[PDB]
């Protein structure tokens, strides 16, 4: 489903548990290498509360596994992604997503 | 209840301010006078600061006033099913119309100054196509009464005031070389839609003040909302005033043009349709007399409804006079072979009994003297 | 059948009559009352005749025996052919005045509307069939009115276009089966040069006026363009040319067209298919009413964008439909959107296709969120 | 490849420019659902960099600027623009601080004009609603067309406005340098996209006061001082740039107008308090004047016996100084108003040298100079120019065209005004889109939020001023026009509009009168609009005319002839929807018939009295078109109406003819009941069309003629049979259950009460024999049954309430007029 491929290791001790916002600079990409989303272009970190189901489930389960300041990668299968319906107008249905996750800080 | 209605000092501040704004504008702003039309057209008619250039080309690029007229004659000539309302055109056609006229032993010297100044005011417009654009929006309206036609005819009258010979020549030339039928098709349509006196509408109006309903915002004393009998009297007055202005000055070239159009594909007899309107008006005023035949006195509303109808009938007779003066033998044979006589007999019958009825009292001297000048 | 039909019915080409006398020389002589003269319809080329079975009908020029077709004019209904005058003629009948009556020269029957009114006229628009009656009613007098040169000239091209292209239609489907092989021709030689000449005469006959014309004069040409297109569409030739596209489209290529018509017609196959679309685009462009007919057969034009013989011709026809009828946009489904996108897939980066999509979103300043979402649903996510 | 290469590769430049035109097309007219999706393809960084990309080509630079405006700004801008023409000024302390001129010392009557758009504006404008575009957030769990409307994608506007100022300053300097290679390839492509972005931000009010002072400096750095550098107005710019300049200036003219409106509203707040205080003090002085006065108190106290609307007319009636005798306002208050009437004229340049010194002279001088410099070829530019020129000269008239939309409200209702204006903006924003189930749900709940707002009821004048009744009308006109013949789609939304309009009329007389002007439009739209069930558009027409004798009299015959001709058609075939549902086909529609009849009933009956003119017109149209009566009383082939009512009783009782027989649909039509409801409305119409007794005893010619016509058309013998018909009763039985009939498919007391009025108004009761003869046969068992049903278990049934209204509203009053 969701597997992590570390790009740059973080601290390895502080992990975001249930109950706090997860602040992250993500760079989502399609399976063909055509980038569909990012956050550093908007220059504002993507702040989402953990466990409130405010983000796609693959990103949700991936964000818990790594630690502070860990640049990683996530291979979002269609099961834990938008999947059957996709994202209307952006993501085609039944597509794999790749994320250059970077949990920069916690609050 | 009036002893116990709420006094002003107990009204909420916001509600009082809302009533105050309407009172202020209705008593201080609408009554305010500011005639800027003359200096607007004066500013727009000056091609200043490039006369020193002395451009080689003959063309002579239009001054700002000419550019309005050209733009409006473009919107006039564009092909559209409906001539949609244009509040800009209302504003500028009204400004042009109000910028021309500017109006006890006064001598024959200064009158030769006044009329020549009026000709200068009209020349400032008609040298820039203002006659043609008036003719174009008359044809473009396609017979739909509205603020378009009312402000266009208002401008056509203000440009034709005093029977300007060159303006009539320009309009006649434009009709004769363009050879369009829509102008007279429109004029026929407007003349058919012009309203006459209605007894049923009058009886309903009579019962309106019998109820005398008031409004929530304070109280209005006999509210003077829209009167529905001869509501377009001013529009019929200045439609026939425009037609009279066209043929005034014994313009036999245009008098024969109204009766028939050699250039056009079909000929529309405006003289006959004028008689047809006069006949409708005479039947209406006759029935309006027949409703007051029993009553010895004519109330104030009845008097006003006569004064409005009689003023329109005066305008119609003046226009019919101008169609035949000169004399125009074509129009004289047309009226002779027309239905004018029945309207004449009906008016005479109305005149007789109305003079006897109105001579019985001193409260209808105004109506009776308007009867005298009408006949 | 002739009907005293009112309204905007007789602003069309179907209601023009020609006063055609018998005399070969000086036939255009001024009307003298009570002279023998035929009456003809312009587009169908048929003459009013008093037939034995159906009374007053229009009959072809091969059966106008001058007995049942000739008529006359007069001033009143009281009982009154004169010797021909070699000249213009005295001024007798004017236009818009001088009420005239028409009586059959031989049968003596007078024109009058039929009295009975059926259930069709009870609810539908009034049309009262004129029957050539013995005496009839009183108000059956006629006003004679003119028609302008453009529509008078126009009517013959309706007759010529219908005659020539109908003969092309029957000459076309005559070889619907029976593949050529190498033998003699299936029918008579097709009027290829006559049709091609008529096509190129009509495309320029409906060519929109040049942009550089003054706006004071340009709109005058627009009025003539709308009137001509309206009359041509109204006579059904817009559907008749649609038949031409339908008949030609059944053949996949010029070689396959040669397999049913011949090598002589395979040369002009690619020419005619482009010309017919050009003529259709000329006919339909600029008119909302003429464009409104494509609400039902929208998928008909949509199905032909794949064809390579005339790609831009049909694409232009579709564009002319879309920029003119806002109601067509309410009819476009997902199938049509995927069809249009397939052109970008198959025919490369044709920028005009983007204009087709740009016109499918907004027409006359109103949004169509159904089409906007389908376009974005199918074009944007692929990133191809 | 580098996108700058497209300045040479013209093949792809056209395609990509058309691609950006397609992006603006698919995000045009508020489609923020897709406008969010576009942010993925064109990132914020790409757009912001393309703003400063000085080597981009012409079409690409203008396409990217327009794409940024379309994606991020136009949806909020359009809604804000539509509310820029309204002035809802709340009475607040900062409202009071607003003054016509800045405080200074050059001149009290006419100081130099303040900088337009600079200062505080208190006029209510709803705040913008943006959303940070994120494509990986969880999809909404709710179903389609249930989630709230997608907002405009967010973009940093504090930095965006500073950037917009920056390129505009660069462009002004560069234009002054007369460089041979302007940015974008031409002067037009250098200035037009930037001026578009500045105009859009100005309309949205992103720019602060300092920023506005800057923009006024680049526009004209000499005239607009407060106390190369060449202004934009002196640079010989092309026509396309001139249009954007006109848009900028007309925005500043609107700011000057709104400043005038707010200044006047603040003067009203400062003036009403003094006028109320003086009028209250004069009330006490009038009370004590009885000790030093006589019977002439009435003249001075007529002001206080007159409601405040004409009080302020008399109080302020001192403009021309010939009417100072009636006005009791002291000279200080009079001077105050005359003082504000002079600086207002000075602020509009009425009455009081190459320096323009103000925007009023600046715009006029510039526009005239542009027009005389060269023959302007752009029609849009020409219209924009002379619209500006007209506004500068007609300062007062421009205010006059704005004043009816001005309105002052208490500070306690601002949050409700915001909660209302946002919904109004939803309605206005849905005028430019084809209606669909998503838009339908977006506006029904919007209307529902309008209903539950106190300001909708408290301020009908404000509600009329904003013109909600219009925007709802065109929404209904658009949906009725779409599918006008085949099928009137979205019935749940049509009844939402109609229900809103019906509740709108009942608020006050003026709103009702306003709806009365739209009466003529509603008839033809309701000709086929009756197919849907519920609040039909006809009911809007009926609610517009009911309870107003003035409106009832004002209703004209050409409106009625449409209705009777529509009933003529409705009397010769069934309802088309009923045909489609499998109803047993009948040769006349009872649904549309009764729907017309109730409207005619409201049309000819006002406050318990018939309207004679309406009554005689409708009856002469029914007789002129005899087919409207239905099968019975038709004439040829039509038997008596009694022969119809029992026939409807059998049909209503018998299944497979009562309806389709596949309420079950909660509005299921039962044809057996529909026939006898139609004739019940017909007899109610005839009874309310009956001429009054005072006219009969006066013996009026038409009153006798018409009422005799009613007698001949309605024979009394079959009438008594209708009286004598029985009722279906809830009978105690079957284990104690209340075996009741279905009122939707059975005889009801309403139909008989519809007759009691007719008999009481047409034939009447004069003799005892005919009185008791009709009372004992039919009116007796109805009330004996009422007595039987009047028990501890049956008096609350569905028929018992109908019987109570049937007897106490029609039968027992009749007995009261027949007691002697």
């Amino acid at each position: 489903g969701v597997e992590i491929e570390t790009i740059s290791p973080g601290d390895g001790r502080t992990f975001p548990k249930k109950g706090q916002t997860c602040v992250v600079h993500y760079t989502g990409m399609l399976q063909n290498g055509k980038k569909f989303d990012s956050s550093r272009d908007r220059n504002k970190p993507f702040k989402f509360r953990i466990g409130k189901q405010e983000v796609i489930k693959g990103f949700e389960e991936g964000a818990a596994q790594m630690s502070l300041g860990q640049r990683a990668k996530l291979t979002c299968t269609p099961d834990v992604a938008y999947g059957a319906t996709g994202h209307p107008g952006v993501i085609p249905p039944n597509a794999t997503l790749i994320f250059d996750v970077e949990l920069l800080n916690l609050e | 209840a009036c002893f116990r209605m709420t006094p002003l000092y107990n009204l909420p501040t916001h509600r009082a301010c809302n009533m105050f704004l309407e009172s202020y504008k209705a008593a201080w702003i609408l009554t305010e006078d500011h005639s800027f039309e003359d200096r607007m057209i004066d500013d727009l008619s000056k091609a200043g600061e490039q006369e020193e250039e002395e451009e080689e080309v003959e063309e002579k690029k239009p001054d700002p006033l000419h550019q309005l007229v050209l733009h409006f004659s473009r919107t006039a000539l564009t092909e559209k099913s409906k001539l949609d309302e244009d509040y800009l055109y209302m504003a500028y056609a009204d400004i042009m119309a109000k910028s021309c006229h500017l109006e006890v032993e006064v001598s024959f010297e200064e009158k030769e100054m006044e009329k020549q100044r009026l000709l200068y005011q009209q020349s400032r417009l008609h040298t820039r196509g203002a006659a043609e654009m008036v003719l174009q929006m008359i044809s473009a309206c396609k017979g739909e009464t509205g603020a378009m036609v009312s402000s266009t005819l208002k401008l056509g009258i203000s440009i034709l005031n005093g029977g300007n010979a060159e303006v009539q020549q320009k309009m006649l030339d434009y009709l004769k070389d363009k050879k369009e039928v829509g102008f007279f098709q429109s004029i026929q349509a407007l003349m058919q839609t012009c309203s006459v006196l209605d007894l049923n509408a009058f009886e309903r109006q009579n019962k309106a003040e019998g109820l005398g309903m008031v409004n929530e915002d304070g109280t209005v004393i006999n509210r003077q909302n829209g009167e529905k009998v001869m509501a377009d009297d001013e529009f019929t007055q200045d439609l026939f005033r425009f037609l009279q202005l066209l043929c005034e000055g014994h313009n036999n070239d245009f008098q024969n043009y109204l009766r028939t159009q050699t250039g056009n594909t079909t000929t529309i007899n405006i003289i006959i349709c004028t008689v047809d309107y006069l006949l409708r008006l005479q039947e209406s005023i006759s029935d309006f007399y027949w409703y007051y035949s029993g009553k010895d006195v004519i109330e104030e509303q009845g008097k006003r409804n006569f004064s409005k109808a009689m003023s329109v009938a005066k305008q119609v007779f003046n226009s019919l006079t101008e169609y035949i003066q000169g004399p125009c033998t074509g129009n004289q044979q047309s009226l002779a072979h027309s239905r004018l006589w029945d309207a004449v007999v009906g008016f005479l019958h109305v005149f007789a009994h109305m003079m006897m009825k109105l001579a019985q009292d001193s409260s209808q001297i105004e109506l009776l003297k308007e009867l005298l000048d009408l006949q | 059948l002739v009907y005293y039909e009112g309204g905007a019915v007789c602003t069309h080409a179907r209601s023009l009559w020609r006063l055609e006398p018998l005399r070969i020389s000086w036939s255009g002589s001024h009307l003298r009352w009570g002279q023998p003269l035929r009456i003809r319809h312009v587009t169908t080329g048929r003459y009013l005749a008093l037939t034995e079975d159906q009374g007053l009908v229009v009959v072809d020029a091969c059966k106008a025996h001058t007995k049942a077709t000739s008529f006359c004019f007069r001033v009143s209904k009281e009982k009154l052919p004169k010797r021909d005058v070699e000249g213009m003629g005295p001024p007798e009948i004017k236009y818009g005045e001088s009420l005239c009556f028409v009586q059959h020269v031989a049968s003596g029957l007078w024109l009058t509307y039929a009295a009975p009114d059926p259930k069709a006229l009870r609810l539908g628009v009034l049309k009262k069939k004129a029957i050539l009656h013995q005496e009839g009613h009183m108000d059956d007098a006629l006003f004679l009115t003119r028609c302008q040169q453009e529509e008078s000239q126009a009517a013959r091209m309706i007759h010529s276009t219908a005659g020539l292209y109908n003969q092309f239609i029957k000459g076309l489907d005559s070889f619907s089966g029976k593949p050529r092989g190498s033998g003699p021709p299936a029918g008579p030689a097709l009027p290829i040069e006559a049709v091609i000449l008529s096509l190129q005469d009509l495309i320029g006959y409906f060519e929109p006026p040049s942009e550089e014309l003054q706006h004071e004069e340009k709109q005058s040409k627009l009025r003539s363009l709308r009137n001509r297109q309206s009359l041509f569409q109204e006579e059904g030739m817009l559907s008749l040319v649609l038949n031409c596209i339908d008949r030609l489209n059944v053949y996949t290529t010029a070689a396959h067209f040669a397999e049913y018509a011949g090598e002589e017609a395979a040369e002009s196959w690619k020419e005619i298919v482009n010309l017919l679309y050009e003529l259709l685009a000329s006919l339909i462009r600029g008119n909302r009413a003429n464009c409104a007919l494509f609400s039902t057969n929208l998928d008909w034009v949509v199905s032909k964008l794949d064809r390579l013989e005339a790609s831009s011709g049909i694409l232009e026809v579709l564009y002319c439909v879309l920029i003119e009828s806002p109601e067509v946009l309410n009819i476009i489904q997902e199938n049509h959107i995927k069809s249009i996108i397939s052109l970008l897939d198959k025919h490369g980066r044709n920028h005009k296709v983007l204009d087709v999509l740009c016109s499918l979103c907004v027409c006359n300043g109103v949004a169509v969120r159904s089409n906007q979402d389908l376009i974005t649903e199918n074009l944007l996510p692929g990133r191809e | 490849m580098d996108i700058l290469e497209l300045s040479e590769r013209l093949d792809l430049q056209r395609f990509h420019s058309h691609t950006l035109r397609l992006y603006r097309a698919v995000c045009a007219l508020g489609n923020n659902r897709v406008a969010h999706a576009l942010c993925s393809h064109v990132d914020q960084a790409q757009l912001l960099h393309a703003l400063e990309d000085a080597h981009l080509p012409g079409p690409l630079r203008a396409g990217y600027y327009d794409l940024l405006i379309s994606i991020h700004l136009e949806s909020a801008c359009r809604s804000r623009r539509s509310m820029l023409s309204e002035y809802i000024v709340p009475l607040t302390p900062e409202t009071r601080a607003i003054t016509l001129f800045p405080p200074g010392r050059k001149g009290g009557n006419a100081r130099r004009h303040g900088l337009p758009g600079v200062g505080v504006t208190t006029s209510l404008r709803p705040p913008h609603h943006f959303s940070p575009p994120c494509f990986v957030a969880a999809l909404p769990a709710a179903g389609v067309a249930e989630a709230p409307a997608r907002l405009s994608p967010a973009i940093p506007l504090e930095a965006l406005r500073d950037k917009a100022l920056r390129m505009l300053g660069e462009a002004v300097r560069d234009g002054g340098q007369h460089a041979r290679d302007p940015v974008g390839g031409s002067v037009e492509f250098q200035f037009v996209p930037v001026l578009k972005l500045v105009s859009t931000l100005l309309v949205m009010g992103i720019f602060g006061d300092e920023d506005v002072k800057q923009i006024l400096k680049m526009i004209e750095p000499e005239v607009f001082t407060e106390e190369l550098e060449e202004g934009l107005l002196q640079m010989k710019l092309p026509e396309s740039v001139k249009l954007q300049m006109c848009n900028l200036l007309e925005y500043f003219c609107d700011q000057e107008l709104q400043h005038r409106v707010e200044s006047l509203a603040a003067f009203a707040e400062r003036y009403v308090d003094k006028l109320q205080a003086n009028q209250r003090s004069r009330y006490a002085l009038l009370m004590r004047a009885f000790t030093m006065s006589a019977a002439e108190t009435a003249r001075r106290t007529r002001e206080f016996r007159s409601p405040p609307q004409e009080q302020i007319n008399m109080l302020l009636h001192f403009k021309d100084e010939a009417d100072e005798e009636d006005c009791p306002l002291p000279e200080d208050i009079r001077q105050d108003l005359q003082d504000f009437h002079q600086d207002l004229l000075a602020h509009c340049g009425i009455q009081l040298e190459k320096k323009p010194q103000s925007l009023q002279e600046l715009v006029s001088h510039m526009v005239v100079r542009w027009a005389q410099e060269d023959y302007v070829q752009s029609p849009e530019l020409v219209r924009a120019m002379f619209s500006l020129l007209h506004r500068q000269y007609d300062g007062l008239g421009e205010l006059l065209r704005a004043l009816p939309r001005a309105y002052t409200i208490s500070p306690s209702s601002v949050e409700d005004t915001m909660s209302l204006l946002e919904c109004l903006g939803q309605i206005r924003s849905l005028l430019i889109v084809q209606m669909g189930p998503q838009e339908e749900n977006l506006m029904i709940q919007s209307i529902g939020n309008i209903m539950n707002n106190k300001v909708f009821y408290q301020h009908p004048n404000l509600m009329r001023a904003l013109g909600m009744h219009e925007t709802v009308m065109e929404v209904m006109v658009n949906v009725l026009g779409g599918g006008e013949t085949k099928e009137i789609r979205f019935p749940k939304m049509v009844t939402s509009c109609c229900r809103f309009l019906c509740y709108f009329c009942r608020i006050s007389r003026q709103n009702q009168r306003s709806m009365f002007d739209h009466l003529s439009y509603l008839l033809e739209n309701s000709g086929i609009g009756l197919g849907m069930q519920g609040s039909t558009p006809l009911d809007v027409a009926a609610a517009s005319v009911i309870d107003n004798n003035e409106l009832a009299l004002a209703l004209q015959e050409q409106d009625l002839e449409k209705v009777v001709s529509y009933l003529a058609g409705c009397g010769l075939q069934s309802c088309p929807m009923l045909l489609a549902k499998g109803y047993p086909d009948i040769g006349w529609n009872p649904c549309g018939g009764e729907r017309y009849l109730d409207f005619l009933r409201f049309a000819v009956f006002v406050n318990g009295e018939s309207v004679e003119e309406n009554a005689n017109v409708v009856v002469r149209l029914l007789i002129r078109k005899p087919e409207c009566f239905g099968p019975a009383l038709r004439g040829e082939g039509g038997s008596g109406l009694l022969a119809a009512i029992e026939e409807a009783i059998r049909i209503s009782e018998d299944p497979a003819r009562d309806g389709p027989g596949v309420p079950p649909e909660e509005n299921r039509v039962h044809l057996g009941h529909a026939i006898m409801s139609f004739y019940a409305a017909l007899i109610d119409l005839l009874g309310r069309c009956a001429p009054e007794m005072h006219l009969i005893q006066a013996g009026k010619g038409e009153a006798l003629r018409i009422r005799a016509i009613l007698r001949s058309l309605v024979p009394l013998d079959d009438l008594v049979g209708i009286i004598s018909l029985p009722l279906q009763i809830p009978t105690l039985g079957k284990d104690g259950a209340l075996v009741q009939p279905k009122m939707s498919a059975s005889f009801v007391p309403d139909h008989k009460a519809s007759m009691v009025l007719f008999l009481d108004r047409v034939y009447g009761i004069e003799n005892q024999d005919f009185l008791l003869h009709v009372l004992d046969v039919g009116f007796l068992p109805d009330m004996r049954a009422a007595a039987s049903l009047d028990t501890a278990t049956f008096s609350t049934t569905e028929m018992a309430l109908a019987l109570n209204r049937y007897l106490c509203l029609a039968v027992l009053p009749l007995i009261t007029k027949c007691a002697p």
